[PDB]
DNA sequence: AAAC
DNA sequence: AAAC
DNA sequence: AAAC
DNA sequence: AAAC
């Protein structure tokens, strides 16, 4: 259970940059071979 | 032939990017994660909270508050989920919601709506879940609609309306509180006794009207506790507060020198530490972006409610700390109050409390935040927000009245095989 | 920003070509969850159960499965359970056609 | 008035004899102690066991199991005993269930 | 004998059941040892052969 | 939860003696004075 | 009334153990993949028969 | 043009995957070593479709 | 091609 | 629910 | 009479 | 439920 709040992140925002995680696995596409 | 049946629990890589969107004080699901029993799940959300260009320069930082929860799958299908389970893979089919024809209709889910126009009855019902458990004041009705498609378009699309922060006027007892308790006596005689009885229960009332409505308080109370699973209620895994803030950009051309207009970009980041998911479900989370109640028209209760008595002026505690709840009306602390809406304050509140100044120059002046005139209507209407109040205060966008673009890194420890394993026969 | 190419022994006549190519992650403005908008769920597709997912054919979806406007004539083969290794970004619907975002529309 | 709205946690002795008897293999409730929330239980059940009389001499042991399980009102009453919390002192009095008349007949 | 049931914090209003149980070991006079009571062996009931079994 | 059987006392059985407790507490009985 | 100890006789399999398990199959063909899927789904059935109930 | 990052719905399996590998059986009798040889053969096809083209 |  |  |  |  919930508890201390923090957006308290002191920062100038920045642009986003990268929809993949933090840590990734294992490997998700199969597409016939290497595709840049 | 043999099969693959087993699996190792590995890392999965569950990030996603937000482009949300809102309105002042709707709850708004800005993101959604179905979990399996068994799995480890973690969440770092960072990301910038900006507010609709406003009219002047800043002048107070709103609050935002950032929630995760979780929610079983058996709280929302109870039994039916229990015998799908049981029934595995014929099970039947789990039960669909309907939503409006419209793109924006499921959005208070954060979700756009499939063409067909139905979503799966779990994150409707959790959303109603967590509503009525943690947000509506304890004494409204719960929200009890069959579908989504039951709701107005502003319920819809921005979220359910939240309680503004806590006031004299914002925050009076329970509408049901008594201000007076008989005890049936004879005609020439009262029992000593029974009146001492006649206090015990009275006590027992007023705890339940005051801190006890919910059933999981009035088992703290003994001294015991309650599981989420005894109340159905969501769990709540985390919980982020902050205050948004930017800067004013000075206009410079012929007409706008010594003109401002304030920005507000807030960087924030939302932590949920690892959480074990006992059983398959749901993790919800929901932004909330409220600004304090300040009202442009508010007065200080002995400043606006006639002659002053002793009992009003003095301060004596032996008073305060012994008569009934006070019944005030809107008008005692409002200068276009309805004195026909009444409110149950605590005897000697005025002396606990100070509102907030706003000298009537800014009465009328755009760009600040104030609620322009006292909210009319029920007890309810008054303490839900009503977003409109804040329309005057921004420059008008396509993105409501606050923004948001952040990333979910989110990891889930499950175990479920590999996409190969998954499209290989052998 | 900054190519460098370390030295490299050039074998036999030729060109060597360098090309650049400038690319936004896919994040569509009406992209759904999978489970969200496909019907109402069976066993196999939300209970998580690793026999199932290991164990069964590719599974043929179509483009009305996962967007708003989606052609249902339009199909495709994921994994089994590849919802549950997945996670679209959400776009509220505030933005749909809000120009200056570079996000596929339809 | 002002009642008595406290009180202090102490230890409370709901000690009490057990005269016991029953068949081969049938489970049979031997105690019961209706607890409140927030109590602290603990027990020591201290016995004897005895078989009725044998016609010839022991030849197998039997094995005994003794098991103390707990079950909340709510999960009795469900609804209807939640209700009954929130509502109070004037809550509608709990459903009982219906015996044969006999004195062993709940035994 | 003796029977202890260690400190229990009670979470909610309830009743303690305390039962008991007393069995003998299902001891027939007229069980037959399976391999001896079915007719004749065949290689899969007399053999012990794992890949089978 | 429940664990580990131990009515293995060994013992001759002693007739019971006395129906209170272990630990006792406050006064229960109230009947205008000393009783014995 | 409580059960016996555990025997072969006391404790067989549940009532409705499956001995068989059919794969509609076509008439000339069979589906080595839809056979695979068959397996995975057998498996499902008889932990909850067996484990699971 | 060149490929999106990869999708759920930007990289789905190549086109021709099959779904489904039937094994010609006989009408009352299917060859428990033939199947056997079946799934051998699918299984370098399935590796030739989804990475060595 | 997170591979006996 | 700043609680005998 | 487990008592201001 | 002496479990990939």
């Amino acid at each position: 259970k919930g508890k201390k709040r923090s957006g308290a992140r002191p920062g100038r925002p920045q642009p986003l940059r990268g929809t993949k995680g933090k840590r990734k696995g294992a490997r998700l596409w199969y597409v016939g071979g290497q595709q840049f | 032939s043999n099969i693959q049946t087993g699996a190792e629990r590995m890392p999965h890589d569950l990030s996603h990017l937000g482009f949300l969107a809102g309105q002042i004080g709707r709850l708004i699901t800005i993101s959604t994660t179905p979990v399996i029993a068994g799995d480890s799940f973690e969440m770092d959300a960072v990301g910038a909270l900006r507010l609709s260009p406003l009219r002047r320069g800043l002048a107070i930082d709103s609050t935002v508050d950032i929630f995760t929860f979780y929610v079983p799958h058996r709280h929302v299908y109870g039994e039916q989920w229990i015998k799908f389970m049981k029934d595995g893979v014929n099970a039947t089919p789990l039960p669909t919601v309907n939503t409006t024809g419209y793109i924006d209709h499921a959005a208070f889910l954060g979700t756009i709506n499939p063409d067909t126009n139905k979503i799966p009855k779990h994150l409707f019902q959790g959303y109603l879940n967590i509503y009525n458990n943690y947000f509506k004041a304890p004494w409204m009705p719960d929200r009890t609609e069959a579908n989504p498609n039951e709701l107005n378009q502003d319920d819809a699309r921005y979220g359910f309306r939240c309680c503004h922060l806590k006031n004299i006027w914002t925050a009076p007892l329970p509408p049901e509180t008594e201000l007076s308790r008989q005890m049936t006596t004879s005609t020439t005689s009262i029992d000593i006794m029974g009146l001492q009885a006649a206090y015990a229960n009275l006590h027992t009332d007023q705890e339940r009207d005051y801190f006890m409505q919910r059933y999981r308080d009035v088992i703290s109370s003994f001294g015991g506790k309650t599981s989420y699973d005894a109340d159905n209620r969501p769990l709540l895994v985390m919980r982020s507060n902050l205050w948004a803030s930017g800067y004013d950009v000075d206009g410079t051309d012929q007409t706008s020198l010594g003109q401002f207009s304030g920005r507000v970009q807030q960087t924030y980041k939302h932590s949920v530490p690892r959480f074990f998911v006992p059983e398959h479900g749901t993790m919800f989370t929901l932004a909330l972006v409220r600004f304090p109640p300040t009202a442009t028209k508010e007065i200080q209760y002995l400043n606006a409610k006639g002659a002053l008595t002793y009992t009003d002026i003095a301060g004596d505690p032996v008073l305060y700390g012994n008569l009934p709840p006070r019944e005030i009306s809107m008008k005692d602390v409002f200068r276009s109050g309805d004195s026909s809406k009444k409110f149950k304050i605590a005897e000697g509140q005025w002396y606990r409390y100070a509102p907030s100044y706003v000298s009537p120059a800014y009465h009328l002046l755009e760009g600040f935040p104030f609620i322009q005139e006292p909210p009319s209507g029920d007890l309810q209407e008054r303490v839900l927000i009503r977003h409109h109040d804040y329309d005057q205060c921004f420059q008008s966008v396509q993105l409501l009245q606050w923004n948001s673009q952040v990333k979910f890194n989110v990891t889930v420890y499950r175990n479920l095989p590999t996409t190969r394993d998954s499209i290989m026969t052998s």
